């Protein structure tokens, strides 16, 4: 089950994003919801991973928001 | 047995009556409060409208009947243009004054979609991408 | 419709409609007022009158709560208990009613007529709520006293300042006085209009 | 019929409407792709509006010369002239008569595809000159409507009252309304809507509605306008709060460039954008599913029903999707006959007007429109007013009109397409009255088993099998078919919504009088059809098309659906040649159909009965508000004597104004296996207890999705899930008799998951305390017997 | 029999509380601590995805080098990533190719 684990992760990812008040930057929310709706309908795999990289980078772009070390432990 | 059953009935009867009274009081309280709210909103809404020009145009009307849309269209003192793109911007409300609905307005504040301000200089053909469209630009009658 | 008792200040839903002003009374307090005087009608959030058609009894002392309404002793359903018991008439917050025994001067106010000096001397020497209630009551009595009077027909209108106005037939004429401001009327036939104050 | 349309092309090219290469662009005829096509059609205007005037000259040329005859279409060459006198009789001059029943009655749907009366908007009625400027105030165009009629449709013998208020019954209201829906494109669009007037209460000025200017029914004035009032009762307060005139007059102007529909005012000082979040994830369950041998790479069961999300400005786009609704002018004799038959369908139910203490509100804590939703749910207003005022309100909107505002909200629920669907929550001051008016008929339709409109008939306890065996009401060579309307909610022309409301108001033949019925219909039009939508802190104006939040929604849709079916049937019976129909009965039937349609004016109850019986014997239906299933005889349908998907395509092309591509009209040709898909539940045939029954079974991906993705975070633990799963399993049982193995397993998945849930529950409970007494009955949810009871016919 | 009925009534009365207090406690617990549950579950799934690109960007994001805008997709677009030290620099940078 490798294909269908690249959609659930996106659901979780966008939920976490929205939980950090990224709704404000009305351009950022546009691009994020675009990447999410786009991942969900993707018959391929590599394309799914492409959009996943981009979305995750949106999450990482902020430094002080989500403590990365205490999680990656 | 007789008296025990009588008292058993009395308990339920009294409790039904009491909960009923509570329900009645609750309904009356809410009713009075809502009526006060409605009246307050009505009067504070009324005391706003520009009575002068309205009196003018209605008393001009031959019957006291005027279709609704022209009421704002000819007595409003504001104008909230909403623009989805630099192009329609260029073609509707360019510069510092513009004309629409046969009257002369002037800009006073151009707030973008994030509820920020945007100086009239920033809106330029090469400065399109950095502005989170649409562009709610207000105005004032003049 | 829930209010504060004029003597106990505990939340209550009782009013003496036999009183012209209908103040809020705690359970025991209304009990004391209703046992002693000719005030023989009590109104809750719903009136306490026998629901039986043709049963026009009024006082609650002859009333029993039955199914979902209250009836005279005649038309009462079998399971039905009196509304007056243990110094309490049936209403909201019967277990939190504190009440008092100041019924005396309150009753004096409820029964007086405002036609003697001692009435007023009491009315200006009583408790605060008692004071304001006496005020409202006496004012209403004087209002209906004014309204108990009537009309005056203009015999002649001499000038804008001199007048020949005859007063109502068989009526004690309101004297020539400044305070009583007269509203006038001229009927067309067909929509008598109010001509103003004089 | 786009497969073979080789004269439409030749005309459009011959008259320089569009150069040739246009048609080499795939997908042009569609009205919802390249809506530019309307610009191509509208270039036949000044070739049709010339033919009309040449007809009106010819009619007089006949009358004043003493001839009598009929005017058929096929004798007029597109230039305009007239060239056929084969069967004209001649009488004494100055007294001829032209018969134009069946000429202006086949051109009516073309007169608004090709927009032929718009050269009357320019000055001097010339094309080149510039526009006219009506005064902004002028709120009543009776004289102009009269002149347009008397100049184009001169000899159309029936009458036509501009203001439909003075019309005689339900056969004149449709007539005059359908004339107005054409005559009301020449007038400016900023002169419809409510009509206001400054009244006085307690010596303070107001502005409150007193009328309306409908684009179809004409001008309508209140009958109880009280100048110089002094008090404000609760009924009065309600009526003045729900009104939109106060709001649209106390706000400030606004010009919106995001859409193309109108825009009236903007209550606040800021516009409000709205978003839609994603939905949470039920990991525990998903990891279970993957452990049981699911979701593998390349299986036949996979997720396709996710929780799509939306950015800020979705709401205004989805409102803007109204740009499809066009002013369409339906034919006006075929409609006045189809409405007869469609009424015959609704014969058996009963109804009427009722009192106030009998309406049964199903659920009470749901929003109460705008602006009432700032102070309470519906329970507050339904408990505040007493039956006395709650009935005075009714018997007062039987004699005036009450505009209203209806909100618009984004929905939050599973789906399979990334468009966001909106729903309109109408204001309570309308639902109270509509409920009291319709409740009897509606609760009488939803409790009758064994008729066409099947609402309120469960699929459990042997209901689907009974539906399916009623449909086959002894037709001769069955072939179950189907169809679906695209954008049904945003293209239904106003005329058909009005016909629906009339046929549903045709029961109060004795509860209410005629003026009462008319003010009720005008009230429903101004409250539901063309209202003042409030989409994101700023009013707007609906051009038309139904709304999906009122009382009479599913039933109105069912009526419109039956109307499209019968219209396609009539068209397919007429259009057949006629000289080749071999039988001696159906040919006579056609020959009397045409004459009763066009060569007559009053009802023909005997023939209507014969036609409706013919239908019910060769076109049995089953209708749930737009989801149909037909069981048409087949030898006929091939000879051309009942409907066919081609005919439905045509009818939708000239009456709905969309294009129903045949990729979504399943047509099953084997009677056994049942309908391919009805109400989103495929049907199988399964042996059960020595006899064979039909069973409904869902689409597995939907069940898996509904288990795996939940909308709220607290629904992700197996506290309430021990109950939220019984229902899913109940809906997914029939998969256990499917032959495909994964359809066989999406049952036992749920069934093992419930058991595991309950075991971990007793674990945690016996940990938190140390006891448990009688939670034993749950040993009956994880056996396949309790559900197998749920699809049997005993109860 | 009467006493047994009384006791059975007390049993069925206790069970209501015994099974409602649990719903209450569990539900308030779940609803309260969520903003951390989401992130922990996220990073668990993201380790289990077992992709390479994601792993490289994640390690880098750990030890400092975070990007300042959405990584693009097309073969012509901008990207601005910081670098906090020479060590990480020569770890990633090479000639004119900056691998990321
Ligand atoms: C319903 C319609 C109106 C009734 C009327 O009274 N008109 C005005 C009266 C005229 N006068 C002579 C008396 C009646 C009246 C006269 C009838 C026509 C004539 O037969 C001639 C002709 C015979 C052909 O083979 C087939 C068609 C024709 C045109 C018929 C059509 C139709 O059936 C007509 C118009
Ligand atoms: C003879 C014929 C049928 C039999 C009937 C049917 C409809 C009638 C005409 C139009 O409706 C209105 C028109 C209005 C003018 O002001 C006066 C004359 C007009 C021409 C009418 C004349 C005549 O009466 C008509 C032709
Ligand atoms: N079988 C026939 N042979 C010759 N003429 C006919 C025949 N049937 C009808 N007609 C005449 O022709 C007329 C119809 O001719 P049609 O084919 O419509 O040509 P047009 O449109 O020019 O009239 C009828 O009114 C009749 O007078
Ligand atoms: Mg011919
Ligand atoms: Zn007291
Ligand atoms: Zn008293
Ligand atoms: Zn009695
Ligand atoms: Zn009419
Ligand atoms: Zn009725």
């Amino acid at each position: 089950s490798k294909m269908s684990d690249v959609k659930c992760t996106s659901v979780v990812l966008l939920s976490v994003l929205q939980q950090l008040r990224v709704e404000s930057s009305s351009k950022l929310w546009a691009q994020c919801v675009q990447l999410h709706n786009d991942i969900l309908l993707a018959k391929d795999t590599t394309e799914a991973f492409e959009k996943m990289v981009s979305l995750l980078s949106v999450l990482l772009s902020m430094q002080g928001a989500v403590d990365i070390n205490k999680l990656c432990e | 047995d007789r008296d025990a059953a009588m008292q058993r009935k009395l308990e339920k009867m009294a409790d039904q009556a009491m909960t009923q009274m509570y329900k009645q009081a609750r309904s009356e309280d809410k009713r009075a409060k809502v009526t006060s709210a409605m009246q307050t909103m009505l009067f504070t809404m009324l005391r706003k409208l520009d009575n002068d020009a309205l009196n003018n145009i209605i008393n001009n009307a031959r019957d006291g009947c005027v279709p609704l849309n022209i009421i704002p269209l000819t007595t409003a003192a504001k104008l909230m243009v909403v623009i989805p793109d630099y192009n329609t911007y260029k073609n509707t409300c360019d510069g510092t004054t513009f004309t629409y609905a046969s009257a002369l307005w002037e800009i006073q504040q151009v707030v973008d979609a994030d509820s920020k301000i945007v100086q009239l200089s920033e809106i330029s053909m090469d400065n399109s991408p950095n502005l989170a469209w649409p562009l709610i630009v207000t105005a004032l009658r003049a | 419709a829930v209010g504060a008792c004029v003597l106990c200040n505990s939340q209550t839903s009782l009013r003496c409609g036999a009183c012209i002003r209908r103040p809020f009374l705690c359970c025991k307090c209304c009990y004391d007022h209703v046992i002693s005087t000719s005030h023989k009608l009590v109104l809750s959030v719903n009136p306490y009158v026998c629901n039986a058609p043709g049963c026009d009894v009024t006082d609650v002392t002859q009333l029993y709560l039955g199914g979902m309404s209250y009836y005279c002793k005649s038309h009462k359903p079998p399971i039905s208990f009196p509304l007056c018991a243990n110094g309490q008439v049936f209403g909201l917050y019967k277990n939190t009613c504190v009440g008092s025994d100041n019924v005396t001067d309150f009753n004096a106010i409820a029964t007086c007529d405002w036609t003697n000096a001692g009435d007023y001397i009491l009315a200006n020497t009583c408790t605060e709520r008692l004071k304001l209630f006496a005020a409202e009551t006496l004012k209403a009595t004087e209002e209906t006293f004014k309204l108990s009077y009537g009309i005056a027909t203009v015999r002649e209108v001499l000038s804008d300042r001199e007048l020949h106005l005859s007063w109502e037939v068989g009526k004690p004429r309101p004297p020539l006085n400044r305070n009583y401001v007269f509203t006038g009327y001229r009927v067309t036939k067909n929509s008598k209009v109010q001509i103003g104050e004089y | 019929d786009e497969g073979n349309c080789d004269t439409l092309k030749e005309i459009l090219v011959t008259y320089n409407c569009c150069d040739d290469d246009y048609f080499n662009k795939k997908d042009w005829y569609d009205f919802v792709e390249n809506p530019d096509i309307l610009r191509v059609y509208a270039n036949l205007g000044e070739r049709v509006r010339q033919a009309l005037l040449k007809t009106v000259q010819f009619c007089d040329a006949m009358r004043n010369a003493g001839i009598v005859g009929v005017l058929t279409l096929d004798n007029q060459d597109l230039n305009g002239n007239w060239y056929d006198f084969g069967d004209f009789i001649q009488t004494t001059p100055g007294s001829g008569v032209p018969v134009v029943d069946s000429y202006y009655s086949l051109l009516m749907p073309i007169l608004t595809l090709t927009r032929a009366l718009t050269a009357e908007s320019h000055v001097d009625t010339d094309l080149t000159k510039p526009y006219i400027k009506w005064d902004l105030l002028k709120y009543d165009f009776t004289e102009e409507r009269l002149k347009l009629f008397d100049r184009y449709f001169k000899y159309w013998d029936q009458t036509y009252h501009p203001n439909c208020v003075n019309c005689l019954d339900d056969r004149c209201i449709l007539h005059c309304a359908n004339f107005n829906v054409l005559f009301s494109t020449v007038f400016p669009p900023t002169s419809f809507g409510p009509l206001v007037r400054k009244i006085f209460v307690d010596g303070v000025p107001f502005v409150v509605s007193t009328g309306y200017h409908f684009r179809e029914l004409g001008v309508v004035h209140n009958q109880d306008v009280n100048l110089h009032s002094s008090r404000l009762s609760f009924k009065e307060l309600l009526v003045y709060a729900a009104d939109p005139a106060m709001h649209a007059a106390s706000g400030n102007l606004l010009l919106d460039k995001r859409t193309t529909c109108f825009s009236v005012a903007a209550l606040t000082n800021n516009v409000a954008f709205q978003t839609v979040k994603p939905g949470n994830f039920n990991k525990d369950f998903y990891d279970f599913a993957v452990s049981k041998g699911f979701f593998k790479e390349g299986s036949s069961v996979e997720l396709k029903h996710f929780f799509f999300a939306q950015d800020g400005n979705a709401a205004i786009s989805d409102y803007d999707y109204y740009r499809y609704n066009l002013p369409t002018m339906c034919d006006i004799r075929q409609l006045l006959f189809v409405v007869e038959v469609v009424d015959k369908y609704f014969d058996c139910y009963d109804g009427g007007c009722i009192n106030a203490n009998q309406v049964i509100v199903n659920n009470l804590d749901k929003s109460a429109g705008f602006p009432f939703n700032k102070w309470g749910k519906a329970r507050l207003y339904y408990d505040s007013m007493s039956y006395e005022d709650q009935d005075a309100l009714f018997a007062y909107t039987k004699r005036n009109v009450i505009p209203t505002i209806t909100q618009m909200n984004l929905k939050y629920a599973i789906s399979a397409k990334n468009r966001a669907r909106t729903v309109a929550g109408v204001s309570i001051c309308s639902t109270m009255t509509n409920r009291q008016f319709h409740q009897k008929l509606l609760k009488s339709i939803a409790a009758t088993r064994g008729a066409t409109v099947v609402i309120g008939t469960s699929k459990f306890y042997g209901g689907w099998h009974n539906m399916l065996k009623t449909v086959y009401s002894d037709v001769e060579n069955p072939h179950l078919m189907g169809w679906d309307y695209p954008k049904c909610d945003r293209a239904m022309p106003n005329m058909l919504r009005i016909m629906a409301s009339l046929v549903l108001a045709r029961k109060h033949t004795t509860c209410c009088s005629l003026s009462h019925r008319f003010y009720r219909l005008a009230n429903e039009c101004a409250q539901v059809l063309s209202e003042m939508v409030m989409c994101g802190g700023s009013l707007y104006v609906k051009p038309g098309g139904t709304s999906s939040g009122d009382a009479t929604t599913a039933y109105a849709n069912s009526v419109f659906n039956i109307c499209q079916a019968v219209t396609a049937n009539v068209n397919a019976l007429l259009s057949t040649d006629g000289n080749k129909i071999a039988d001696k009965y159906v040919r006579n039937l056609q020959h009397r159909l045409y004459e009763c349609l066009y060569r007559n004016r009053d009802v023909d109850t005997d023939f209507v009965n014969e036609f409706y019986a013919y239908l019910r014997k060769h076109f049995s239906m089953m209708i749930l508000s737009d989801d149909a299933v037909v069981c048409f005889n087949s030898t006929y349908a091939s000879q051309g004597l009942v409907a066919s998907i081609k005919n439905f395509k045509s009818v939708l092309y000239y009456q709905n104004n969309v294009f129903m591509s045949e990729a979504k009209c399943w047509t099953e040709t084997d009677l056994t296996k049942g309908p391919h898909e009805f109400c989103s539940q495929h049907t199988m045939l399964v042996k059960q207890g020595d006899d064979y029954v039909y069973l409904p079974y869902p689409d597995p991906s939907r069940i898996l999705g509904a288990g795996c993705f939940v909308d709220d975070i607290v629904k992700t633990d197996g506290t309430l899930m021990i109950e939220r799963f019984v229902s899913l399993a109940i809906d997914a049982y029939p998969l256990t008799k499917h032959p495909n193995q994964e359809y066989a397993d999406v049952f036992h998945l749920y069934l093992q998951y419930i058991r595991k849930l309950h075991d971990e529950l007793t674990g945690h409970m016996l940990d938190m305390y140390s006891v448990m007494l009688t939670n034993d009955n749950t040993s009956r949810y994880w056996e396949p017997e309790f559900y197998e009871a749920m699809y049997t016919p005993h109860t």
